[PDB]
């Protein structure tokens, strides 16, 4: 695959790190340049990294459930930072509790996320979606 | 404050309290005189320390869930359901992650949004925001002892509020509630702040109020070798006892091999008692808590019961005083009250199906116990050396030098060099040792055991095995076998 | 025909086959020459005997459910679901109770009523009415070996049809499929008719077709002491080997104390092999099957999972070749395909969480094994003496004199004098010995263990404890404690 | 004097016996004369026992699920045998599979059973119903 740069982090007050490690491993092996800002990252850290590294996509991981709060407004800030049209992915365990997935996906897409991933999403799904979206299959 | 493994003076502790209570307006509701009176009026059936004593005497394992939502009444209805329909023996209140990061402003916003949404947008109970008044309403609405369960590097104010609120146990420690739960907090700072939490319990004990403290055994819940986990638990027990804590539950997270998990829990309990007595802490009542599988769960709910109930069987045969209940929603999200109650009922059923039964001693168990005790003593010996006899200073330098090293810990103060992996029977071993101060004989045994898995699977032991092991249980098995 | 533990001659056996095949018109579909070619074309993956050998070789425990419905296509869809969604390692076909009592007329009516109602009014699959043609259609529709599981005193025609139907295992025995399953059938008659079923397998083995036979270990599923259960299974194994059976799975029903159950399964396997070799049967491949709790289940489905999975943990640590799956509908009715798959998935998850793990030897385990072998050998020794060296005659006389005595057996040929009950750790013991020919030392050990329960419960050991034990698991615990 | 007699059995091709023994025990302990015909009992065996002993009630137990077939027609045969109005109880696990209980209860009441019991019914419930129905409470 042709090289592209993504930003990868865990948003908000969320300290889960194992998935962040696997995702970095997986997206690196797939040929991506992963700018991994790590856990406990506010929205600004994603945007600052996206700017400095000219990222093609921001992968927001959110495991602890409060991402439904933390994730609101990221797109607007990306627009205001001059990152219009940047890819925004969100996955992990992004709402509190088991919920009806079509409702969750619409909730986060309406926040401005391009793709929304359910619990237990294999990184390979994200990699394939990103290749498609960046048209580098 | 300088960090030293020495009991804070009453004056030094009082100075800290006056600062801590200012960190949110609910701190004004903490009145130590009034709180002592309120705590002493709690019935023994609702005192966590005293019920743990009861459990030891009767030789039974008690089941405790985790549970917490943003709003007070919903939280009370939740805990009442786990008590009444679940049959819980102890009750949690799991604190939300904004509180754990001391962001009570975000707690408050989450509360309001949870009210607006008709469902919890917080992943737990915001105990600091609900104050002493709210935490007392929780205690007065249930018939079981209550324990704060969380993951908070700086828990000083939360501890004041929940103890004054009648919750007679606090979970955590300066290591176990830092490294798995934070990235930028120095080991020195978390130890100091957890000295405050232990010192508060020490104050209460001095007035005759018995309060349990529970170091968080499982850490990152990801392939933590028993000897590294036990070294943390023994350390946090010693540091708590120095501040006056008298009732301590040391914990261990399941790795999945029954003999190894039972060896670990027994070594943890035996060496905790041994070390406490060696250092002059002669009136500490030690119990154990066994955590059901803290790694990734399978999403299929029937498979989840397979994990929940095998884990409980290990806990019961180990003689655990307490077992922490996982639910069939573990892979997905915060459980509903029905999913939680389901896990509690399956757990307690398993416990009652095993009443009084204990794993008998065997050569295999005694061998694994000697391995763990030897490995744990390597780590602790070096910590005392590094601290020149002060365990708290030695803990800081142990993390600085990689002597203590927690797999996958987000803390930047964790070396991240030691790497774990399972052997051919599923026992968690050391794959890369980092600076963990093991003798060559101890390293050789780890390698010998791992080599059996290389032989059986036809591939070199490697980080790929570690990744396979990380995903194995979610994919339906203990060991990450090829394909 | 007179009863002797002597292999039937080819002529005697052929004479019986021509009688048996006339007991229903589907007997005309049985062509022994044609059936041999058909059986030899089944791939090894679908041969029950051969897959048991592979299980033993790899040291794994395989999960097998129970399942059966009146109509052919519905039964096939059921088995496919258990195979595909359940992940079963072996497939049953549970025969309905009208077949087990040779009432094929009532089978036919139940088929018609099941068609009209759109649901099964039969509690199993009427294999005789469906014929070789139907039974082969089941086999051709699945990808796993097929075993008939039932409870039939006179199974001669059923055996002919299901083996000619490609099913390569038959469960049962002259004792285990009489006393728990019949009222008016003499022991001599069921032993003779099961000699037929064993002799049919012996014929097939002589042609090089491998077919497994599984004595029904759990019997009445109701507090059967391990030594009485094992004596039955060893007897049925020996009586089958004499007719030429070569691949035998001896079974045991969980009593609930892990050490007792593991002792029981190891004693069963060890003494089965010992007895087979002592009596000159030197080419018999022995495997074991562990049945998850066969007594009353709790109605609550989470509690049911607690029983299912604790039971599976015992089976895995025992080294069982096979475990039979209970479902969360056990207390209520024949499980749906979903509740059955749920049970299979929980079971297999437990097995995979315990991969390769075995209970190590302990003094406690060594003791219980010695007790069980000594008790078992008293019973078998008296049987051989009663039969003047002939075990089949010895079995008839042992039931006539209460030497062999199955708790709560409906058979009027069962003395019903021996009474079992649990000791203070939940081990099933002998409360009343009746005419079971135990030494005084064996009796006194039983009394000493039971006295600990009297002491602990503050009440005399009594039939009330037996009643309490009968209800205990359904009420959420192993031991029927008072209050 | 009048000590009440019941006929107790397990109907049809059903061999389950432990419940029969417990029920015999409990109803005997409650003061009933229990005429226990045991397992594998055709309808005629209940009727013959009921005639010979002038039973006040027949308690049909059906555990194996085919009682929905075997239990049909008992009331009629009891009328034709001269036992009009005798109490007919049926309990155990009387249909195949978990089913909606009110539907099951009506189905067996529609067959002429006076009382119908769900899985796991304690004997003490039947004992209390029988004493009430016989006016011996
Ligand atoms: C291990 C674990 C812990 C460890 C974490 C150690 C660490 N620092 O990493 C410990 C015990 C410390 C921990 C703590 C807590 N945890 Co936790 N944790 C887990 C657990 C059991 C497994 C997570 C894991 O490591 N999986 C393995 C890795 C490889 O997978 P992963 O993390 O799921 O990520 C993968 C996929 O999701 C996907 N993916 C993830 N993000 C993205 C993004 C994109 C764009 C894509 C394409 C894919 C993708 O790919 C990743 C790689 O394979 C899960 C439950 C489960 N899954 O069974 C709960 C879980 C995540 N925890 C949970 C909670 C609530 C907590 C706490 C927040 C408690 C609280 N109330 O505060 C705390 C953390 C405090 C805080 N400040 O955030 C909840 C979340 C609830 C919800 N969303 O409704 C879960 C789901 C458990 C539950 N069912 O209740 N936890
Ligand atoms: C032990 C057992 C066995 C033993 C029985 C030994 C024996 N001969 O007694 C064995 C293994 C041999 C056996 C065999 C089979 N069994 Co079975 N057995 C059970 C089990 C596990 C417990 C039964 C028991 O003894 N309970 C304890 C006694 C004290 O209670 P009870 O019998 O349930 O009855 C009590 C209450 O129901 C009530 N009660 C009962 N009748 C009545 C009547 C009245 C008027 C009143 C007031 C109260 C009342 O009081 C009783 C005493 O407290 C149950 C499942 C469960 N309950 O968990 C399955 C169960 C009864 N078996 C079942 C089946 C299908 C079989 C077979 C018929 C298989 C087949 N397809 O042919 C065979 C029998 C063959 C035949 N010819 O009938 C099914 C019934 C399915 C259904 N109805 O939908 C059950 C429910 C299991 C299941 N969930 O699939 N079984
Ligand atoms: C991964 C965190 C460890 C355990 O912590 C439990 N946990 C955290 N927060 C809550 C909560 N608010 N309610 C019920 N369980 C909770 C998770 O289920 C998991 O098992
Ligand atoms: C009580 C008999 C022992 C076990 O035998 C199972 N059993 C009998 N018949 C069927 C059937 N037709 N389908 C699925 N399971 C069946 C019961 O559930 C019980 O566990």
């Amino acid at each position: 695959m042709e090289k592209k740069t993504i930003v990868l982090g865990v948003i908000g007050s969320d300290c889960h790190a194992v998935g962040n490690k696997i995702l970095d491993h997986a997206f690196t092996n797939a040929g991506f340049n992963v700018v991994n800002i790590g856990v406990l990252s506010p929205q600004e850290n994603f945007i600052k990294a996206a700017i400095e590294t000219k990222a093609d996509a921001i992968l927001v991981s959110s495991l602890y459930g409060q991402g439904e709060i933390d994730c609101k407004g990221l797109r607007q800030k990306c627009d205001e930072a001059g990152l219009e049209g940047i890819l925004l992915y969100v996955g992990g365990n992004i709402v509190v509790g088991k919920q009806h997935w079509p409702d969750v996906e619409k909730r986060f897409k309406d926040m401005g996320y391009d793709r929304v991933y359910a619990p237990g999403t294999p990184p390979e799904v994200g990699i394939a979606d990103l290749k498609k979206d960046l048209n580098i299959e | 404050m300088e960090l030293k493994n020495k009991k804070w003076t009453d004056e030094e502790f009082h100075k800290q309290r006056e600062e801590v209570l200012q960190q949110w307006p609910t701190g004004k509701e903490v009145d130590l005189q009034e709180a002592v009176d309120y705590l002493k009026k709690i019935p023994a059936e609702k005192n966590f320390a005293e019920k743990l004593v009861l459990a030891k005497k009767k030789g039974i394992t008690m089941a405790q869930p985790r549970a917490g939502v943003a709003l007070l009444d919903e939280h009370i209805e939740l805990l009442r359901y786990l008590q009444d329909e679940g049959g819980a023996d102890f009750l949690p209140s799991t604190i939300d992650a904004y509180t754990r990061q001391n962001r009570y402003d975000e707690c408050e916003n989450g509360i309001k949004e949870s009210e607006k949404a008709g469902r919890s947008l917080l992943n737990g109970f915001p105990g600091v925001n609900h104050g002493v008044k709210g935490c007392r309403k929780v205690l007065e609405a249930v018939n079981l002892p209550l324990q704060a369960r969380h993951g908070t590097p700086d828990s000083r104010l939360l501890a004041e509020i929940i103890h004054a609120g009648g919750w007679t146990s606090n979970e955590g420690g300066g290591i176990s509630y830092n490294v798995p739960y934070a990235k930028n907090v120095t080991i020195e700072k978390s130890l100091l702040d957890w000295q405050y939490c232990d010192r508060l319990v020490g104050f209460y004990e001095e007035q005759g109020v018995h309060i349990n403290r529970e170091p968080f055994g499982p850490l990152t819940g990801t392939l933590v070798p028993p000897s590294m986990s036990n070294a943390v638990g023994i350390t946090e027990a010693l540091l708590a006892a120095e501040q006056g804590v008298k009732n301590i539950t040391v914990g261990y997270g399941e790795c999945g091999n029954m003999i190894q998990d039972i060896a670990a829990l027994r070594c943890l309990e035996e060496q905790t008692n041994e070390y406490l007595k060696a250092y002059g802490y002669n009136d500490v009542f030690v119990t154990t808590v066994f955590h059901q599988w803290m790694g990734g769960f399978p999403q299929d709910e029937s498979k989840a019961f397979g994990v929940i109930v095998t884990a409980t069987t290990i806990a019961a045969l180990a003689g655990a005083t307490k077992v922490i209940v996982k639910t069939p929603h573990e892979a997905i999200g915060i459980p509903t009250k029905e999913a939680n109650a389901a896990g509690i009922k399956a757990t307690k059923m398993a416990l009652n199906m095993l009443e009084g039964q204990r794993m008998p001693m065997s050569k295999e168990l005694e061998t694994e116990m000697a391995v763990i005790k030897a490995e744990t003593k390597c780590i602790l010996d070096k910590m005392f050396e590094l601290g020149k006899g002060d365990l708290a200073i030695g803990t800081v330098k142990a993390f600085e030098t990689g002597v203590m090293d927690i797999p996958f810990g987000p803390s930047k103060y964790n070396a991240g060099k030691m790497m774990p992996v399972r052997d051919n029977l599923g026992c968690v071993r050391y794959l890369e040792f980092g600076n963990v101060p093991f003798t060559e004989e101890i390293k050789n045994y780890n390698r010998e055991r791992l080599q059996e898995r290389a032989k059986f699977e036809g591939r070199d032991v490697s980080f790929q095995m570690v990744i396979d092991d990380i995903f194995a249980v979610g994919k339906g098995r203990l060991i990450g076998r090829p394909e």
